[PDB]
C-alpha cells in the first residue's frame, strides 16, 4: 500500500528533471560550488537538490547527512512559508528509506507530512488532467500561446495518449512557429536589479545583453562596476571572460579564466574552457606567420603543464557511476590537445606515463556493468 | 464580507485575468472572434463561458445567465461520464455573476456543490501554494539544459500570485534573458502526424499539415485538403483555411468559389473579403513577373482587385485606421495601375498613422524608392530617406536604407543638387563607420 502513496508526493522524485536525456560534466562540483557567498534560504535549496545527486549515484548513506543540514536551517528560522517550503525535504526521506529498505520508517515521514497539508489545504480547488485541458483552450483562444503549450505538455505526462490533449498541443505549436512570442528582457533584468541592490551576477548579464544590442560603453562600465566589487566569485568570472571573447579581446579573456581556475577546489569544470581557448590562440598565430616567438613559447609551455595536471586529477579520484559518465566526455578534447602540445614539440618521455594509463581507464569505463545500469534509469540514448 | 474571500480562491475565468494591455474591450472581442473567426473551439463550452465573461464586462448579467446556460448544456451533450468534473468552472462563472448581481443565496449553494465535489475528489498529501512553484524553477534552472519554458511558466504563477518580489523578479529576469539568448525550437511536422494518426475525423490538422509542412508531398499534400473538404463540408475552418491554401496553389477560379461560399455563410464580415483581394493580387503579381505574351487579363483582375480591396476598406478599417495594414497594398495596387493621384492620396492615408519604428522604416524606405521613380525631383527623395534614417531601429531595411545614402553619396556626383546635404549624409556614414569598428 505504501507504493501507491508515494507517486502522490512533491519532490524531486515525481519531477521529470532529466526529461531532455542529456546531463552535463557531474553536478557535484556544480551545485556546490561555493556555499560561504549564499545565505539560509538559498543554502537550505542547494542540500535538497544535493541529496537527490547522490543518491543517484550511490551513496545513499551520505545523502541522508546532506538532508539533515538542510533540515536544521529550516527548522532554526520560525516563519509560516518556512513550514509550507518543508514539505519538499520530507519527501526525500520517504523516498530513500523506502529504497534503502526500512520501510518502517519511511512510514512516520509519510504520517508527519499529512497533518501539515492538512492544516494549510484548500477547499475550493483541485489538480487533475481534465482540469489542464479546459485552461489550455481558453489560453489558445486568448492568444497565449506558449503558456497554452505547457498545459497540454503536463497533461500528457500523466496519460501518455490521449486523443484530445495531443490534438491541442499540435495546434499551439503551428501557431507558435507561424508568429514567435515576445520576449522581454532590458525591462526585466532593470527591474530585478533595482528589487536586488546587492547583487553582481544580474549585473554581467544586462551588459552581455547591451554589447550585442550595439553598444559597448554602457556594457565595458557595467563590467567594470561588477568585478571590482566581488573579485573572487566565479560566476562572474567566466562571464567576464565571455564579454571580452566576444568583443575581440583573447589576452584578457585568458586571464580572467586562469584567475576563476585557482578560486575554488572544485576547479573540475573549468579545466575544458581553459584548455580549448589555449589551442584557439595558438592556432591564430600560425596565421601570422609566427611559427617560433618567446611569445609563442610562452604560450606552449603553460599547455603542457595544464595537460599533465589534468591528467593527474582524473586518475586519482573515487571510481563511481557518474564519475565514468563525465570522464568520457571529457575524453576526446584532452586528446587532441596531447599530439598538438607534447608529440611535437619533443619526443614523449617514456617514463613519465601519465598516459597509456589514462587510456588505459578509458577502455575500463565503457565495460562497466555500474553506468549500463544506471543509464537504464534514467533512460538516456546510448 | 466572508463571502468574497472565499470567492477568491475559486479558479475560473475572471480570476484568469484574461484581458490585459487591452485598450478596449472592443478590440478583444474582435480579435478573439471576428478576425481568427475560422478556430471555433474543439470543446464548445469555452466559446460560451468567454462570451460570458465578455457580456458581464458590457453590462449585462441575463445574457450571462445564458451563454453560461448553453454553455453547462454542451458540456452535459457531450461527456456523460466525467459530468461532474467537467462542470467545475462554469459553477464559478455562476457564483461570480450571482455575486455581482446580488442573489447571494445562490452563490453559496454552487460554492457549497464545488466544495463536495473537491472534498470527494481531492488527494490528501498534495497542495498549491507558490512556494512549492519557486522550489520547482530553482531545481530546473540548475538541471536544465535547453528548455527554459517551463521554468518561466513556473516562476510566473508565482509571481502573480504574490507580485513585488525580489526572489521571483530575479528568476522571471533570468529565465527571460536565457530564453531571449537561445530561442526554443519546435518542429510542427510529428505532433502533427501523430494527431492526425491518433484520432481521425478531425478534419482541420490535416489542412494545417498540408499547408505548413509537406511541400515535397505536393498532389499528396493536396489530397489532405480534398478528403478535408470531402469529410466536413459545413466546417468553417477547413473552407477558410482550403480557400488560403489554393492562393499558393494560384488557382483562384477554385479559391472564389469557396469564399463565396463563405461569404455566403457571414455576411457582414470584412476579412472575407481581404481574401479575395489578397488572391487576386497574388495571382496577378504571379503572372506579372515573366507570363508576358497578350498581357490582357491582367487589367480586369486589377479592376476586381482593387474594387474588393476598396468594399474591404470601407469597413472595419474607417473605425480603427492601424488594422488590415491594406494602404500599403491599394497604393502598390495603383502604383502598378500607372494611376497616381489616388496613389499618393491613400500612401498619405496611410502614413499618418501610427506604426512601430520597423515598419516605419519599411514605409520610409518604400516611399523614398517610389518618390525616386515616378517624379522628377531627388530632393523629396532625399528628405524621405533622411525621415527613414532618423529611426535607429536596427534591422535589413535600415541596411538597404544605408545603401541607398550611399547611392545619394553616388548622386551628389551625378546632381548638384544635393549640395550639403550630401556632407550631412557622409557626416553619418562616418560615423557609423566609426561605430563599426567601435564594434570590433
Amino acid at each position: 500500500s505504501l507504493e501507491a502513496i508515494l507517486p502522490q508526493l512533491k519532490c524531486h522524485f515525481t519531477w521529470n528533471l532529466f526529461r531532455e536525456g542529456s546531463m552535463s560534466s557531474h553536478m557535484e562540483d556544480r551545485v556546490c560550488n561555493q556555499v560561504e557567498h549564499l545565505n539560509s534560504e538559498e543554502k537550505a535549496t542547494m542540500y535538497d537538490l544535493l541529496a537527490y545527486i547522490k543518491h543517484l549515484d550511490g551513496e545513499s548513506k551520505a545523502a541522508l547527512e546532506c538532508l539533515g543540514q538542510a533540515e536544521d536551517l529550516r527548522k532554526s528560522e520560525h516563519n509560516d512559508q518556512s513550514e509550507i517550503r518543508r514539505l519538499v525535504t520530507w519527501g526525500n526521506y520517504a523516498w530513500i528509506y523506502y529504497h534503502m529498505g526500512r520501510l518502517s520508517e519511511a512510514q512516520a515521514y509519510v504520517d508527519k507530512v499529512r497533518q501539515v497539508c492538512q492544516k494549510f489545504a484548500n477547499p475550493y480547488s483541485m489538480e487533475c488532467p481534465e482540469l489542464e485541458c479546459e485552461e489550455g483552450w481558453t489560453r489558445l483562444k486568448c492568444g497565449r500561446n506558449e503558456r497554452a503549450k505547457m498545459c497540454f505538455e503536463k497533461a500528457l505526462e500523466e496519460k501518455p495518449k490521449d486523443p484530445e490533449c495531443s490534438s491541442g498541443m499540435a495546434i499551439a505549436m503551428f501557431r507558435l512557429e507561424e508568429k514567435p512570442e515576445k520576449q522581454f528582457s532590458v525591462d526585466a533584468l532593470k527591474q530585478a536589479m533595482e528589487l536586488n541592490p546587492q547583487n553582481q551576477y544580474l549585473k554581467v548579464l544586462l551588459a552581455l545583453k547591451l554589447l550585442r544590442m550595439g553598444e559597448e560603453a554602457e556594457g565595458e562600465r557595467l563590467i567594470k562596476d561588477a568585478l571590482g566589487k566581488a573579485p573572487n566569485q566565479t560566476d562572474v568570472l567566466q562571464k567576464a571572460a565571455q564579454f571580452y571573447k566576444k568583443k575581440g579581446n583573447l589576452d584578457r579573456a585568458i586571464e580572467l579564466l586562469g584567475k576563476a581556475l585557482r578560486s575554488t577546489v572544485n576547479n573540475s569544470p573549468l579545466y575544458s574552457l581553459v584548455m580549448c581557448r589555449y589551442r584557439e590562440i595558438l592556432e591564430q598565430l600560425q596565421n601570422k606567420g609566427d611559427a617560433d616567438s618567446s611569445e609563442r613559447r610562452q604560450r606552449m609551455a603553460e599547455l603542457r603543464r595544464l595537460t599533465m595536471e589534468f591528467m593527474q586529477k582524473t586518475l586519482q579520484r573515487r571510481r563511481s557511476p557518474l564519475n565514468s559518465y563525465s570522464d568520457l566526455i571529457d575524453f576526446p578534447e584532452v586528446e587532441r590537445c596531447y599530439q598538438m602540445v607534447i608529440s611535437k614539440e619533443s619526443p614523449d618521455v617514456e617514463e613519465e606515463d601519465l598516459y597509456e594509463r589514462y587510456c588505459n581507464l578509458q577502455e575500463y569505463h565503457r565495460k562497466s556493468e555500474d553506468l549500463a545500469a544506471l543509464e537504464c534509469l534514467l533512460q538516456f540514448p546510448r | 464580507e466572508s463571502l468574497v474571500c472565499n470567492l477568491r480562491q475559486l479558479k475560473c475565468h475572471f480570476t484568469w485575468n484574461l484581458i490585459a494591455e487591452d485598450e478596449s474591450l472592443d478590440e478583444f472581442e474582435d480579435r478573439v472572434f471576428n478576425k481568427d473567426e475560422f478556430q471555433n473551439s474543439e470543446f464548445k463550452a469555452t466559446m460560451c463561458n468567454i462570451l460570458a465573461y465578455v457580456k458581464h464586462c458590457r453590462g449585462l448579467n441575463e445574457a450571462a445567465l445564458q451563454c453560461l446556460g448553453e454553455a453547462e448544456g454542451f458540456i452535459q451533450q457531450q461527456h456523460p461520464d466525467q459530468v461532474e468534473i467537467r462542470s467545475l468552472v462554469t459553477w464559478g462563472n455562476y457564483a461570480w455573476v450571482y455575486y455581482h448581481m446580488g442573489q447571494f443565496s445562490k452563490a453559496q449553494a454552487y460554492l457549497d456543490k464545488v466544495k463536495q465535489v473537491c472534498k470527494k475528489f481531492s488527494s490528501p498529501y498534495r497542495i498549491e501554494n507558490p512556494a512549492l512553484d519557486c522550489e520547482e524553477g530553482w531545481a530546473r534552472l540548475k538541471c536544465t539544459k535547453n528548455q527554459n519554458e517551463r521554468v518561466k511558466v513556473c516562476f510566473q504563477k508565482a509571481l502573480e500570485k504574490d507580485p513585488k518580489n525580489p526572489e521571483f523578479t530575479s528568476g522571471w529576469a533570468i529565465a527571460n534573458y536565457r530564453l531571449d539568448d537561445w530561442p526554443a525550437r519546435n518542429y510542427c511536422i510529428d505532433s502533427l502526424e501523430q494527431a492526425i494518426q491518433l484520432s481521425p475525423d478531425n478534419t482541420y490538422v490535416k489542412v494545417l499539415l498540408a499547408l505548413k509542412l509537406d511541400a515535397v508531398h505536393k498532389n499528396q499534400a493536396m489530397a489532405l485538403v480534398e478528403e478535408a473538404l470531402k469529410k466536413d463540408p459545413s466546417a468553417i475552418d477547413t473552407l477558410l483555411r482550403a480557400a488560403r491554401f489554393y492562393c499558393k496553389v494560384y488557382d483562384t477560379d477554385r479559391a472564389i468559389q469557396l469564399l463565396r461560399k463563405a461569404l455566403e455563410k457571414l455576411p457582414n464580415n470584412a476579412y472575407v473579403h481581404y481574401y479575395m483581394g489578397c488572391c487576386y493580387r497574388s495571382k496577378v503579381h504571379h503572372m506579372l513577373n515573366r507570363r508576358e505574351m497578350v498581357f490582357s487579363g491582367d487589367r480586369k483582375k486589377l479592376e476586381e482587385l482593387i474594387q474588393l480591396a476598396v468594399n474591404h476598406l470601407r469597413k472595419a478599417e474607417e473605425i480603427k485606421e492601424m488594422l488590415e495594414y491594406s494602404c500599403s497594398f491599394l497604393a502598390d495596387l495603383y502604383i502598378i495601375a500607372k494611376k497616381y493621384d489616388e496613389a499618393d492620396y491613400y500612401f498619405q492615408k496611410e502614413l499618418s498613422k501610427d506604426l512601430p519604428p520597423g515598419p516605419k522604416q519599411l514605409l520610409h524606405l518604400r516611399y523614398g524608392n517610389f518618390q525616386f521613380f515616378q517624379m522628377k525631383r531627388q530632393d523629396k527623395a532625399i528628405y524621405h530617406y533622411m525621415e527613414g534614417v532618423k529611426i535607429k531601429k536596427k534591422t535589413i531595411p535600415q541596411k538597404k536604407m544605408r545603401e541607398k545614402l550611399q547611392r545619394i553619396a553616388l548622386r551628389r556626383l551625378h546632381e548638384d543638387e544635393s549640395d550639403s546635404e550630401a556632407l550631412h549624409i557622409l557626416a553619418f556614414l562616418q560615423e557609423n563607420g566609426g561605430g563599426q569598428q567601435a564594434d570590433k
